[PDB]
């Protein structure tokens, strides 16, 4: 494979160059939202982000080497985690708020408009505040997001994927050792980042159940692509 | 018969 | 509170404390002479998990740093992690039994028998895949007790100024358990590259255990409403903490 | 809570 032959810096640059853009929400935002208007802006935004994520995944080293069937399984199981960790990363320099879009910055009080969304909101704000206190670097963020893509669905099927996961691990340690962190601080910071992935998985499971709740209580029509990504978790 | 198949190829 | 014993012990002392605190493997009321349905298979499993929860709670008291926390924090951590800890213990006991889950020494279940319960098939396959992974990695008991203690402290720490020092104390114990895992891998002859890789592989499995736990919690909520499998009062209180 | 009590029982 071509992903294993890369170097730690060439792996960082290839992931940074593959980063999807920050999309905008539908403008003319009426300052107070309703339950349907807020979910309308969110499902529309998430649907367009999914198109960019699918093309971002191809640019992940080692992802094209997998079969078409395996690429489908990994994205279907990881898509909400990847949207969430991206949202969390965008909201780092905005404490107490979630930056869904540059023109859509929401507070936790605005999460009270949709039932069951305040719990997911607080979990997302807590993840962003955790990234801020750790001073998460963008080079580390793109590594964590690729780890989510390749790891979250590999057990519901393997050697190649695990070889790429080890390759990314070598890249995380390389970045931390460049920042001057001691040998003890490197594996301690490596563990702290990877444990947050467990909570990102938890938020995705709680978020997935909430989206399924809106499917049968259809106040906002979900796109067919968003429905197929949602149906794959049942 | 899924859209994700199409976007992964195009 | 002050002068935490967890922060002033070496790695080999961390292993000894965790190994000495291991709960016992409990037996089931399963009768192999009489096969019965999924409603009775789940009855055995819910009875077993209820008795296992009692030992888990007293096991958590012996985890370094857990007594230092307040009672409200101890309740929260267990309420969110209890199913993950049951599941990683189940997966650990099933390592040396390929294709089967050892719920109890007298209850070794096939995936075909777990299909009797509606929805248990996928959760059985994930637990099997987790057990096959631990077998592939040759997971050691010293690493399992570290991972299980990491689950207890980490799974509920994200869900005023004095509480920040409480979460900081939890991350202090978590960092020291990480040192213990690296200490174990260095003793097994692994290079610094192999230690970091194996450390990542172990912690990434914790993401799948959270996934299995979340999906497992949804099925327990379905059994309660179906009201066909007897659920003890403790399991109902733990299940209400997630819904 | 039973868990609240079981953690308290000593
Ligand atoms: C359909 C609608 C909304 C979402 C998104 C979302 C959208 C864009 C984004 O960047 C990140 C998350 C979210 C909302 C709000 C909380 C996180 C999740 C899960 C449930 C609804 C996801 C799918
Ligand atoms: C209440 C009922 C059942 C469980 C147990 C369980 C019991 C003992 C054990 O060692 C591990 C898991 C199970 C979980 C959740 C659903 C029922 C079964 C099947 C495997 C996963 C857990 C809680």
């Amino acid at each position: 494979s071509l992903a294993l032959s890369l170097t730690a810096d060439q792996m960082v640059s290839a992931l940074l160059d593959a980063e999807p853009p920050i999309l905008y929400s539908e403008y003319d935002p009426t300052r107070p939202f309703s339950e349907a208007s807020m979910m309308g802006l969110l499902t529309n935004l998430a649907d367009r982000e999914l198109v960019h994520m699918i093309n971002w995944a191809k640019r992940v080293p080692g992802f094209v080497d997998l079969t078409l069937h395996d690429q489908v399984h990994l994205l279907e199981c990881a898509w909400l985690e990847i949207l969430m960790i991206g949202l969390v990363w965008r909201s780092m320099e905005h404490p107490g708020k979630l930056l869904f879009a540059p023109n859509l910055l929401l507070d936790r009080n605005q999460g009270k408009c949709v039932e069951g969304m305040v719990e997911i909101f607080d979990m997302l704000l807590a993840t962003s505040s955790r990234f801020r206190m750790m001073n998460l670097q963008g080079e580390e963020f793109v590594c964590l997001k690729s780890i989510i893509l390749l790891n979250s669905g590999v057990y519901t099927f393997k050697d190649h994927i695990h070889r790429v996961l080890d390759k990314i691990t070598d890249t995380l340690i390389h970045l931390m050792a460049k920042a001057g962190l001691t040998l003890q601080q490197q594996h301690q910071r490596l563990a702290q980042l990877l444990l947050i992935l467990s909570h990102i998985r938890h938020m995705s499971n709680k978020g997935m159940e909430h989206l399924y709740s809106m499917k049968c209580k259809n106040v906002v029509p979900l796109s067919d692509l968003l429905l197929e990504m949602l149906d794959a978790h049942r | 018969h899924k859209i994700l198949h199409r976007l992964l190829q195009d």
